[PDB]
RNA sequence: CGAAGGUGUGCUGUGAGGCAUGCUGGAGGUAUCAGAAGUGCGAAUGCUGACAUAAGUAACGAUAAAGCGGGUGAAAAGCCCGCUCGCCGGAAGACCAAGGGUUCCUGUCCAACGUUAAUCGGGGCAGGGUGAGUCGACCCCUAAGGCGAGGCCGAAAGGCG
RNA sequence: CCCGGCGAGGGGAGUGAAAAAGAACCUGAAACCGUGUACGUACAAGCAGUGGGAGCACGCUGGCGUGUGACUGCGUACC
RNA sequence: UCUGUUUACCAGGUCAGGUCCGGAAGGAAGCAGCCAAGGCAGA
């Protein structure tokens, strides 16, 4: 759902950038 | 709140359906800004994520922020890694109960939205 | 084998640091870090942290057993004094010294 | 109390403004002397 | 009017690194050269993870004065110093022992 | 009324003498839990003379 | 194989001085006899900077006033939330003009700034924010007053109109 | 790498001839502030030194230097 | 001596995960979880 996806999304990505 | 036993649950579902080429197309905006392939080597760096917190007492997750020089030695030793890498899989979990605790107090909406893409002068990547 | 911690620019006088200071030189760390915990003074939080890292040094880059540990020399140095302004009455001024002190640990197992 | 200086910006460009100045013998002196030192700005002007 | 070049051969003269010779990768404007497998530094970098660069001691290439190095006669085998002619009408190097074109 | 000579650090000195803090000597210990706290002070954990007094 | 300078120590001259040398320093110094002097400092209520002293003293800006629970957090008398208490109310409220010029709102940070701490701010950094035919300015019209073609006047500049 | 607040600052590690060269960065003087050691000081009157001088400490090879200076003679800054 | 529960690495055993050696066969040091075990208790 939507904090499922707001977990997942910026998870692996805001792991990616940093 | 948000534990390393949380994160052990977030990382252990999330090294089942994780994917470096599934999840840099599912967003249009971060791929074009930062480069779309800085996303990750998600088997190994997942299995290690798992590994390492495979290599903590139950407290120690429950409770992160008692780890010290000698919890990240025994933690390094453990999984046969070194204890810098352990030292940044502290530093991400760090970040991820930033944004956790952000995304408690803000409106989902509000600290979703608010979130920013940031280079150091507008000139394109320095 | 000595050991050293330093916090330079610190803001309290060296005067008022040195109280504290001179409460905990030549003990044991364990009774000096007691001593410091249960001083009501500003100070005392600023020597706690560096009598702390102090240890911490020893024991990890040093490879001292922390029992062995006592104060030898610890000392408050001046620090550079940063100059301010207070107006007062009349039109006259002030320039203000804000102090700051480097406070100096040592620590040995001998 | 009451100071010196109450500001208007009407009254402080009539007065010193670069207009002002033009406007004379003396002014364009002042000019010329500020000109002449390389100021940053000549006259009050926003 | 340019001395040494892209792509030359040359020996060092002066340094850590005397005696040896190389492959000039580029010049810089202040009179600096960049020579292959010469003068190595050990620099340390801070891991950057937009562009995936990893932490560590990387080994790398920091410019040395032209002034240090001589262009490299591979018929004498000693470094040498360079002239110029008009040969055709073009403009052309030449070393200065055996006066043959380059 | 204000000094006539710069007074000496000698002086100075002097003056401080009775400047000094006192180091509390007992650190009492208590019975159950067994940290060190002051006397008549709950402890950090809220244990006092055995009890544990607040939840906390 | 270590110059000038800094710091010691030893020796020598009637004196200003000189020589030698341990440490520091890391590249300039200079015999001899001459030459030229911005040539020697303790004072000038001297000039600049630095550091003292009184002294951890006076003071912390209205005598309208605070108390508790919870939250956040390294740390909460002061921040957010709730609850009672108290002060202003022809103002200590609300809207403008002037004047200021981003102080507005959000996120984030706590060195300096805030007369204490500060997690807070009118502080730092990043972003956003000001939507007009009918509200103002502009514009149309003139007041006092200003400028003023020709003109009158005045050594020149200029004054009056 | 470690202490700390994802601080300040520090300590190791590494570069370098050198990091008492670390950006608060050549040289780093004095005032001024300290920590450590020797000596003296809690019955003692004064421009604080000079002349005499016991003891104690440290260097030397029972004497000679060095620091200190109990006790007493004389002794009211400079411009 | 049963049961309640406590003790990160630096007593023991199992030692998942992960990691070292090997092409493979397999071993191995051992973090966590569990049980001894040591704190403290109901008897
Ligand atoms: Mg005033
Ligand atoms: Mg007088
Ligand atoms: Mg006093
Ligand atoms: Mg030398
Ligand atoms: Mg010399
Ligand atoms: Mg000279
Ligand atoms: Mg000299
Ligand atoms: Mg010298
Ligand atoms: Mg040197
Ligand atoms: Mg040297
Ligand atoms: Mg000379
Ligand atoms: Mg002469
Ligand atoms: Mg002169
Ligand atoms: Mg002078
Ligand atoms: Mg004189
Ligand atoms: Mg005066
Ligand atoms: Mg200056
Ligand atoms: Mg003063
Ligand atoms: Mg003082
Ligand atoms: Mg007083
Ligand atoms: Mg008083
Ligand atoms: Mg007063
Ligand atoms: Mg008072
Ligand atoms: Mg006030
Ligand atoms: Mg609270
Ligand atoms: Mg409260
Ligand atoms: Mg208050
Ligand atoms: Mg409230
Ligand atoms: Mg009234
Ligand atoms: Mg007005
Ligand atoms: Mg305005
Ligand atoms: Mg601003
Ligand atoms: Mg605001
Ligand atoms: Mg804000
Ligand atoms: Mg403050
Ligand atoms: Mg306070
Ligand atoms: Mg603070
Ligand atoms: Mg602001
Ligand atoms: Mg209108
Ligand atoms: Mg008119
Ligand atoms: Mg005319
Ligand atoms: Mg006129
Ligand atoms: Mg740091
Ligand atoms: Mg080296
Ligand atoms: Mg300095
Ligand atoms: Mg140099
Ligand atoms: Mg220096
Ligand atoms: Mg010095
Ligand atoms: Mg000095
Ligand atoms: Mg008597
Ligand atoms: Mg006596
Ligand atoms: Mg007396
Ligand atoms: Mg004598
Ligand atoms: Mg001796
Ligand atoms: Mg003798
Ligand atoms: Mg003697
Ligand atoms: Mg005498
Ligand atoms: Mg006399
Ligand atoms: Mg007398």
């Amino acid at each position: 759902m939507k904090q499922s996806t707001l977990a997942l999304l910026l998870l692996l990505l805001l792991l990616t950038p940093v | 709140g948000f534990d390393l036993n949380d994160f052990l649950e977030q990382l252990r579902q999330m090294k089942n359906m994780g994917g470096x080429x599934x999840x840099x197309x599912x967003x249009x905006x971060x791929x074009x800004x930062x480069x779309x392939x800085x996303x990750x080597x998600d088997d190994k760096v997942l299995v290690r994520m798992e590994a390492i917190i495979n290599s903590m007492t139950m407290k120690e997750r429950a409770k992160p922020e008692i780890i010290k020089g000698s919890r990240k030695r025994r933690i390094a030793a453990g999984c046969g890694m070194q204890v810098q890498d352990v030292n940044r899989l502290l530093k991400q979990f760090d970040d991820m109960q930033r944004m956790m605790k952000k995304m408690k107090k803000g409106g989902x909406x509000x600290x979703x939205x608010x979130x920013x893409x940031x280079x150091x002068x507008x000139x394109x990547x320095x | 084998m000595e050991t050293i911690a330093k916090h330079r620019h610190a803001r309290s006088s060296a005067q008022k640091v040195r109280l504290v200071a001179d409460l905990i030189r030549g003990k044991k760390v364990s009774q000096a870090l007691d001593i410091l915990t249960y001083t009501n003074k500003k100070a005392a939080v600023l020597v706690k942290k560096v009598l702390e890292s102090a240890i911490a040094n020893a024991e990890h880059n040093d490879g001292a057993d922390i029992d062995d540990l006592k104060v030898t020399k610890i000392f408050v140095d001046e620090g550079p004094s940063m100059k301010r302004i207070m107006p007062r009455a009349k039109g006259r001024a002030d320039r203000i010294l804000k102090r700051t002190s480097h406070i100096t640990v040592v620590v040995s197992d001998r | 109390m009451k100071r010196t200086f109450q500001p208007s910006v009407l009254k402080r460009n009539r007065s010193h403004g670069f207009r002002a100045r033009m406007a004379t013998k003396n002014g364009r002196q002042v000019l010329a002397r500020r000109r002449a030192k390389g100021r940053a700005r000549l006259t009050v002007s926003k | 009017a340019a001395k040494i070049r892209r792509d030359d051969e040359v020996i060092v003269l002066t340094g850590k690194d005397k005696g040896k010779r190389g492959k000039v990768k580029n010049v810089l404007s202040s009179g600096k050269v960049i020579v292959e497998g010469i003068n190595l530094v050990k620099k340390h970098q801070k891991p950057v993870p937009a562009l995936n660069q990893p932490g560590g001691i990387v080994e790398k290439e920091a410019a040395i004065q032209v002034s240090n190095v001589a262009i490299f006669n591979a018929a004498t085998g000693k470094a040498d110093r360079v002239g110029f002619r008009f040969e055709d009408g073009k403009k052309v190097r030449f070393f200065k022992s055996n006066s043959e074109t380059i | 009324a204000v000094q006539q000579n710069k007074p000496t650090r000698s002086k100075r000195g002097m003056r401080r003498s009775h400047d000094a803090l006192t180091a509390v000597t007992s650190l009492s210990v208590d019975k159950t839990s067994g940290e060190k706290h002051l006397r008549h002070h709950i402890t950090a954990d809220g244990y006092y003379r055995g009890r544990k007094v607040i939840a906390k």
